[PDB]
C-alpha cells in the first residue's frame, strides 16, 4: 500500500530528469536572470 | 441514488479525523527520531566520557589505560556511529512523509475550497434550474396565451 | 537483551511508519473523496447542462 | 535587504522563496481574473433574469 | 504531549539556521547601522 | 545617555531592547491605522444609515 502512494507519484508528473532538470535548470534561469535585475536597478 | 451532493460534504467532513491523525501519527515519526537523537548525544557523551578516559589515561605514562580506553569508545562510537547512521536515515523519512503530509494537507484546504466554489456553482445552476420554472410558467403564459386566445375568441 | 530493547525501539518505529502509513491510506479516501469531487465532476456537468 | 552589505545567498534565496509565493499570488490572480468574468456573467444574467 | 508542543514550534516559524542568522544577521544590521546614528548626531 | 561617558554596550542593548519595545509600538500603530480606516468607514455607513 505504500508502493500504492508511488503509483500515486507516476500518475502526477514525476521527478524525471528532464522535467525536474528544466525545473532545476529553470531554476537557474529564475535566479540567474534575476540576480542581475536587482544588481543593475540599484547602480 | 442517494444524493451525491451531501455525500461530498458528508465525506469531506471525515477528513477532519484523517488527517489530523496523520498529523499525530507523523509526530511519533519525530518522537522517536528525535528521542534516537538525544539517545546518540548520550551514546557520543559517554563515548566522550570515554575519551575523557582515555583524554588522561595516557598521562603520566600509562599506555594501557588509553589503549583499553580507547578500545572501549570505539564500541561505544560504534553504538554511536549506528544511531548517527539510523538518525541520519530518518532524516530524509522524516522531511519525505512531512513534506507528503503538507501536500496531503495542501490538497484538503484547496479540496474544500473547490467544494464551496463548486457549491456554489451548483446553487448558481439551481437557479438556472430555476428560472426555467418560471419558462415553465412562460409555457402557462403559452397556457395563458392559450387562453389569450380565447380572451380573443 | 541489546535484541529485545533494539527490537521494541523499532516496533515502535515501525508502528510509527505504520501509523504514516494509514495516512497515506486514509489519503486515499479523499482521493476517494476526489471520486466523489469526480462524481461532483459528474454533476458539475449536470451543472454545466 | 539581503543583497545589502555584500550578502548574495539572503536574495537569491528569499527570490526563490518569494517566486514559490508568487507563484501562489499568481495562481490566486489567475483564478481571481477567472471568476471575474463568470461573476460579471451570471450577475449579467441574474439582471436579465 | 511535549513533543507536541515541539510540533508546535515548527507550526510557527522554527528557529531555521537563515532565518535566525538573518534574523542575528539583521540585529548586527540593526545594531551596526544604528550604532553610526547616535555618534553621528552628536558630533 | 547609555552611550555617555564612553559606555557603548549600554546605548547598543538599550535601543536593541527599544526595537523589540517599538517593534510592539509598531504593531500598535499599523493596528491603530488599520482600525482608522474602518472606523471612519463604518461611522460613514452609520451616518447614512
Amino acid at each position: 500500500i505504500l508502493e500504492l502512494e508511488a503509483e500515486r507519484e507516476l500518475l502526477n508528473p514525476p521527478p524525471s530528469p528532464l522535467d525536474k532538470k528544466f525545473e532545476q535548470w529553470e531554476e537557474q534561469q529564475a535566479v540567474e536572470a534575476t540576480l542581475a535585475a536587482m544588481k543593475a536597478r540599484r547602480s | 441514488q442517494e444524493a451525491p451532493e451531501d455525500l461530498l460534504e458528508r465525506l469531506l467532513g471525515e477528513m477532519e479525523l484523517e488527517l489530523i491523525e496523520l498529523r499525530r501519527a507523523l509526530a511519533q515519526t519525530i518522537a522517536t527520531f528525535k528521542s534516537t537523537e538525544r539517545q546518540r548525544d548520550a551514546q557520543q557523551l559517554i563515548a566522550q566520557r570515554w575519551y575523557e578516559k582515555a583524554q588522561a589515561a595516557l598521562d603520566r605514562g600509562n599506555e594501557q589505560l588509553a589503549r583499553e580506553a580507547l578500545g572501549q569508545r570505539q564500541s561505544y562510537q560504534s553504538h554511536t556511529e549506528a544511531l548517527g547512521k539510523s538518525l541520519g536515515e530518518q532524516r530524509a523519512l522524516v522531511e519525505q512523509v512531512r513534506g507528503q503530509l503538507q501536500k496531503l494537507e495542501r490538497k484538503y484546504l484547496e479540496l474544500k475550497s473547490q467544494k464551496n466554489l463548486y457549491l456554489a456553482r451548483l446553487k448558481s445552476a439551481i437557479a438556472a434550474q430555476k428560472i426555467e420554472e418560471i419558462a415553465g410558467n412562460l409555457d402557462n403564459a403559452s397556457a395563458s396565451s392559450l387562453f389569450e386566445r380565447i380572451e380573443t375568441k
